[PDB]
RNA sequence: UGUACAACGGGGUAUUGUAAGCAGUAGAGUAGCCGUUACGAUCUGCUGAGAUUAAGCCUUUGUUGUCUGAUUUGU
RNA sequence: GAAUGUUACCGCAAUAGUAAUUGAACUUAGUACGAGAGGAACAGUUCAUUCGGAUAAUUGGUUUUUGCGGCUGUCUGAUCA
């Protein structure tokens, strides 16, 4: 299920797609050799959608959604809500949230069932995304980092966070999400492990710069065997 | 339309804080003769830190443009500009020092390099 | 389309016309012409202005399936609303 | 700098290097000059020549001395290699007439330019470029040995392995024709000559493979004959100098057998000869060619000479093949835990009471069947698509019209966005007619409320 | 370093003709019909349209984008005459012209120059030689067939059918890009007062070329360092190529400004009218980026002379949008209606 | 001697911003009596009104006036 | 401005000048070559600096619309216009 792969020549997986573990976003830009990789592991299962986000390549960060649905900023474009309203499972539900903030990915990263939101984020679009999202809505921070979603990924199974992590804040962070937590690297020790690369509870997808010990961690802390 | 000439003392726009830049020199600038470099947004040019940390003082190291505060005609026929000229540093492939960014981003700069549009979270 | 209203004329700003601006704040200012930028600008409440939208209310001045079925709705709603519009016009006059 | 300073710029020889430089002085100068002009200009001009021809030839020979490895202090194992390889005091000693060479043509150019801005007659000028030419160019005449050698060196150094010993490593070594060339081509992922002489692999062939996530390199060498410290030879002494600086064991091969026609007595006497090379590698004995001898069947003599290795502390005795490879694996394995053990020893979900889930794979996922790119039964991969239309430059993604709706005709349908009026997206919603059921009431109370009469 | 221009345009002296004449003309593919090589008309304004393209590899692509566009008027034509020429040592030279002698008054004003004044002794005596049964024409046409390998039809605008009122026309050559020239001086006397389409000489996304007269700007004649011891800017002809046509307008109805995703039922016409021009009414050819010279001026329409394999010509437009507001001033309206609705009623409503 | 021409005003479209005056006498306060009476900034309706009405934007089957005046050239 | 008996239209060209330039994102590529480090261009698209030909719808300065409304002081006896 962890298979290497790479943008043009770009490590940043996660900063042209977003996986889901019901769907994929990816930027229509480039070559459909990223899309045929992703069929590769994702086969037929989804659909993925390949769409912009106000007309830029980096809906992997402005947007962020669940298993239960998709949130996207509200510099999108109706014609790109139609898209994805069209090209979405019936269960996801979209919305225009009229918050300040736009980077969903960076500002907020959430799995199925637990949601990081910014400490800042106005209690509507809070509960909007909290109904969207059926998931629990937490105020934190990783070790200081105000880009939660730019460091942090988690899914159902366990989570990754970027090294400068302290201990205390992991095992706060592993407890406060109930799942197992390691600090670990990616793309050669980036930071940019919860930007950079993209992962759910059946595949994980990084750039080829992701060394085989970063591979074997990332595979022992999401068990995708 | 280009952005700020040679010189010109821009405002950072990282995490980790500095007083201003100063625009050194400017990397693919349009060499002619009479027609000064001029760093417009999303391109990397190589300011020195004319104010900040006491380490970064007296070094020039490469400085993405994050602002242009300038009037420039994109593709989209609205003439946008921004509040003030600012932008972040970075080492050559784009690693930023900060662990975040200040104030908003704009998508062409975003674009361009996806580690700014991954540090950034106010987007466009 | 997306096509915004200028939030300080509440008029329609046709793409290619008029000048979208954005600051710190995070906030995107929209306006039609030079004219209502430079009267934001220089911090000019519209309420000010006898001419601009919001002044005029304030006042009392003038108070495949799915497209099918709603290209009625347009024409409609505009017809009534010039209607009402009229009305408070004649009202208006003393 | 390290690894593989093939950079060097290949200097020509001498001759040549003299005529490549006296062109780029003739052609990058000027050449036409008259007795009529002023004596300011020709001497001006004759210094200027002499000057670029100078600085030519400086900062050619300032180019050559800095692409050279620096052999001083670089490394006692790369020093010592480089000195078995090209005799070190000549290639220093070759460094430091060169350097004195460039010193006299700097003098000398120093002293005609100041001697030449004096001569009065054009003549006199031309006289003195002309014995400043001939100056350098007898400096340069004598260097043709040193540049020659340094030439045939650097064409030898940059292609010389490119390893660091203080990194992890663990190499082989044993008696030439023993099978030691199979072993490492086997071992790992290189390619080395495996012809049946005692000096198929001359040169130290590197070669890499990866164990425990982990890249282990590894040297190879022919080996070393009687050689009682005495009388040794340049690829035996690399050999030496390798296995004393080199880093945690490296495997000792005998090959009991017919093969290699030296008793088994010698081989014994040579490895303990050598032992005060095993100070604290935890050396470590692999026996190749197990398949044709089965050392289990022999000769007690002979067996207590195997005996007799097993005595020294810290050594294994383990059995290796040619033919069949299988224990290359235990062997890697052996000796990677052997290198991690000697690199050491230098030295949750709190069940927050409330959450529940389960693994939310999609049943799709489950049941889909794997995809193999190479079998021709697959997937289209629509990238394969794209490839027989003609790549990403005349492909038009059409991956519109092949979304889920209600209807295949919604497909192409083209959604029309306006109507003369703002967006209906603004109130596009489901039974228009809730808006439109009231209209017709409010219009007629708006019209017989008296309003417009 | 490069100099004040290219030294290949200058001198750069006055036109001679206000109309710019074809330097060349495509090459004749006998395969082909009989088709129209170029065309001539006046351009009216510059409007901006908004649309996507289809561009894979693009950074835009899939994204709408708005580019410069012009309209240029193109009213019906009627074939006036046919000229044809022989090769020749001293190139090619014109060996007969025909008439119909059914010619409007347009031409016969642009022959004359003080019509008012003129008799009006039109070209109605050589014309009684043809009104007869015939043999004279004959006698032309087979003159043409067994010479004149190159055949050009000479047309004429209908500037009384242009919205900017006027009496003289303009008079051009135009070759034909169809067979042996036995179909094409045959299809040429079968044309004959006929009208032109303008769509049937041009279509979506097709590549042309232009050729017209800058606009003029007068007199326009310091260092002292230009010679060694050992005056006039604008109103010239120039040419350009690589224009894409976006669509062909079929003016003489409704619904051609409104594309099919806007549909905002309405004319090209923008409102109050184009900057010194009148109203469009009739047919027009859109076309990307910019010609020189003004309003009014006369501009010629040509298929770059070859045919062209690059993807930007194979790319065709999916138009959503046309911009139509009122280019006299900050326009903010594309219709009265949506003015009135802005507005609402007004003094001079009640 | 014909959609003939120019002007007039309108319409369409834009620039700017609510026109002279009238009135609801509404009315911050100034002056008399010792809260009230006279004057009245300012708002409100005529009035997104007025002016420009491109002097260099388009139309005018509506109104007005004219459709005349000189000179040269020959196979 | 005499050309060529007169006028106007259409055109050919004898002749003079000549221009485009350079770089990069992908595809092919993390493949050939590589024990490792590192790593192409041959095809097609897509972008970019300077320069050449043009403007005039979008944007900055330049304003003799004296155009709009107003501000300081003077004048037809403050205010009319
Ligand atoms: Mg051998
Ligand atoms: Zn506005």
């Amino acid at each position: 299920m962890a298979t290497r792969t790479q943008f043009e020549n770009s490590n940043e997986i996660g900063v042209f797609s977003k996986l889901t573990n019901t769907y994929c976003l990816v930027a229509v830009g480039g070559s459909e050799n990223f899309y045929s990789a992703f069929e590769a592991e994702l086969g037929d299962a989804i659909p993925i959608v390949h769409t912009t986000i106000a007309g830029t390549r980096i809906i992997g960060r402005m947007t962020a959604g669940n298993r239960r649905g998709l949130l996207v900023p509200t510099q999108t474009t109706d014609q790109e809500l139609q898209h994805l309203r069209n090209s979405l499972p019936d269960s996801v539900k979209i919305q225009r949230v009229e918050e300040r903030l736009s980077a969903l990915g960076n500002v907020i990263c959430c799995n199925d069932y637990v949601a990081l939101v910014h400490p800042d984020i106005d209690r509507e679009t809070e509960e909007l995304i909290s109904d969207v999202l059926g998931v629990e809505v937490f105020r934190q921070t990783i070790s200081g980092n105000i880009l939660v979603g730019s460091y942090c990924s988690l899914s159902n199974q366990g989570g990754l966070v970027h090294p400068q992590t302290s201990v205390q804040d992991q095992e706060e962070l592993s407890s406060l999400l109930q799942v197992p937590l390691v600090a670990g690297t990616v793309n050669r020790g980036s930071s940019v492990v919860g930007a950079g690369m993209v992962v759910n509870d059946y595949l994980a997808v990084t750039g080829l710069d992701t060394t085989a010990p970063e591979l074997s961690v990332i595979e022992s802390i999401f068990r995708l065997q | 339309s280009l952005g700020l000439p040679v010189g010109a003392i821009m405002n950072c726009a990282d995490n980790s804080g500095a007083r201003n830049l100063y625009i050194i020199a400017v990397k693919g600038s349009g060499s002619r003769l009479n027609r000064l470099p001029a760093a417009s947004l999303g391109d990397m040019v190589m300011a020195t830190v004319k104010k900040g940390k006491p380490e970064l003082r007296k070094k020039v190291m490469p400085a993405i443009v994050v602002r242009q505060a300038k009037s420039w005609r994109r593709r989209d026929g609205v003439f946008l500009y921004f509040e003030d000229n600012a932008g972040v540093i970075a080492n050559p492939k784009g690693e930023m020092k900060g662990s975040a960014i200040t104030g908003p981003v704009g998508k062409e700069c975003a674009d361009l390099w996806p580690r700014v549009a991954s540090n950034s979270g106010v987007v466009v | 389309m997306r096509i915004y209203q200028c939030h300080f004329c509440s008029s329609p700003c046709y793409p290619g016309h008029g000048i979208m601006f954005v600051r710190n704040d995070a906030k995107e200012f929209r306006f039609c012409r030079s004219k209502c930028h430079k009267a934001f600008k220089q911090r000019r409440n519209p309420r000010k202005l006898k001419w601009t939208k919001a002044f005029r209310k304030a006042a009392g001045k003038e108070l495949r399936e799915l497209v099918a079925t709603t290209l009625k709705a347009m024409a409609r709603i505009e017809e009534i609303r010039q209607k009402r519009e009229r009305a408070f016009y004649k009202n208006r006059m003393r | 700098m390290q690894l593989s300073w093939k950079d060097i710029p290949t200097v020509a020889p001498a001759n040549d290097l003299l005529d490549i430089v006296l062109n780029r002085t003739q052609r990058k100068t000027p050449t036409v000059i008259r007795p009529g002009f002023k004596i300011t200009r020709i001497r001006a001009f004759y210094m200027r020549k002499v000057k670029y021809t100078g600085e030519g030839f400086v900062e050619k020979f300032e180019d050559i001395l800095k692409g050279f490895p620096n052999i001083n202090d670089v490394h006692p194992f790369h020093r010592d290699l480089m000195d078995t390889l090209y005799e070190k005091n000549h290639y220093k000693i070759s460094l430091a007439a060169i350097s004195r060479a460039k010193s006299l043509v700097e003098q000398v150019a120093r002293d005609y330019v100041r001697l030449l801005k004096f001569g009065q007659s054009l003549f006199q000028c031309k006289q003195l470029k002309r014995a400043a030419l001939g100056r350098m160019a007898t400096i340069v005449k004598k260097l043709r040995d040193p540049l020659a050698y340094l030439e045939q060196v650097r064409q030898h150094i940059g292609r010389l392995p490119s390893i660091d010993p203080n990194t992890r490593t663990l190499l082989i070594c044993g008696y030439p024709n023993v099978g030691k060339s199979s072993f490492l081509r086997c071992i790992t992922k290189s390619d080395v000559d495996v012809q049946p002489y005692a000096f198929t692999t001359k040169s130290l062939y590197v070669g890499h493979f990866d164990y425990k996530y982990l890249r282990f390199q590894a040297i190879d060498t022919p080996g070393i004959l009687d050689r009682p410290t005495e009388e040794m030879n340049n690829i035996e002494m690399q050999s030496i100098y390798a296995i004393a600086h080199l880093r945690s064991c490296v495997l000792y091969f005998m090959d009991l057998s017919e093969q290699c026609g030296f008793t088994i007595e010698a081989q014994v006497k040579l490895f303990h000869s050598i032992k005060p090379l095993f100070a604290n590698k935890s050396v470590m004995v692999v026996i190749n060619k197990t398949d044709i001898i089965r050392p289990e069947d022999l000769d007690e003599e002979r067996a207590q000479l195997l005996e007799s290795v097993k005595e020294v502390p810290g050594v294994e005795i383990m059995t290796s093949s040619c033919q069949l490879e299988e224990n290359v694996m235990e062997v890697r394995n052996k000796a990677c835990e052997k290198l991690l053990a000697s690199r050491i020893e230098n030295k949750q979900p709190q069940a927050r009471d409330d959450v529940k889930r389960t693994p939310f794979i999609p049943e799709s996922v489950k049941n889909l069947k794997k995809y193999d790119p190479e079998d021709p039964n697959r997937r289209k991969l629509a990238r394969d698509i794209e490839a027989e239309n003609g790549g990403a430059g005349v492909f038009n993604v059409n991956l519109k019209d092949k979304y889920l709706l209600e209807d295949d005709e919604w497909k192409n349908d083209i959604m029309p966005e306006i109507l003369d009026g703002k967006n209906v997206y603004d109130f596009l919603d489901p039974e228009i007619a809730a808006k439109l059921q009231a209209l017709e009431e409010e219009e007629e109370k708006l019209e017989n409320e008296g309003f417009y009469n | 370093a490069p100099r004040h221009g290219h030294l290949g345009f200058l001198p750069r002296k006055r036109a001679a003709s206000i109309r710019a004449r074809v330097k060349a003309f495509p090459k004749d593919d006998r395969s082909k019909p009989v088709a129209l090589t170029s065309f001539l008309g006046y351009k009216a304004g510059m409007t901006t349209i908004v649309r996507d393209l289809d561009r894979p590899g693009s950074k835009f692509h899939k994204r709408e984008v708005v580019e410069a566009v012009t309209v240029v008027d193109t009213p019906p034509v009627v074939v006036v005459g046919v000229v044809g020429y022989v090769e020749t040592p001293r190139g090619l030279r014109s060996l007969t012209t025909v008439w119909a002698e059914h010619l409007s008054d347009e031409v016969k004003r642009r022959f004359y120059k003080n019509w008012y004044k003129s008799k009006k002794k039109a070209f109605t005596k050589y014309s009684a030689k043809y009104a007869q049964d015939g043999a004279g024409i004959e006698r032309e046409l087979a003159r043409i067939k067994k010479y004149a390998s190159v055949v050009r039809v000479l047309v004429h605008t209908q500037i009384r059918k242009t919205p900017l009122a006027q009496k003289k026309a303009h008079l051009a050559e135009i070759q034909l890009n169809g067979g042996s020239i036995s179909e094409k001086v045959d299809w040429a006397r079968e044309h004959f007062e006929k009208t032109v389409a303008v769509d049937s000489v041009f279509e979506q996304n097709e590549m042309i070329d232009a050729i017209a007269v800058t606009k003029g700007h007068g007199f326009e004649g310091k260092v002292a360092c230009i010679g060694a011891w050992h005056g006039q800017r604008g109103y010239h002809s120039r040419t350009s190529i690589n224009h894409k046509i976006y669509r062909v307008g079929k003016g003489d109805d409704e619904a051609n400004g409104a594309t099919s995703f806007d549909r905002t039922k309405k004319t090209i016409t923008p409102m109050g009218g184009f900057v010194h021009y009148g109203e469009i009414k009739n047919d027009f050819i859109m076309v990307k980026g910019c010609i020189p010279g003004n309003r009014k001026r006369i501009v010629t329409l040509r298929k770059s002379l070859y045919t062209n394999t690059s993807r930007k010509a194979l790319e065709e437009v999916s138009l959503k949008w046309i911009d139509t507001a009122s280019k006299f001033g900050k326009g903010r309206f594309q219709t009265p209606a949506e003015k009135h609705a802005f507005m609402g009623t007004l003094k001079k409503d009640l």
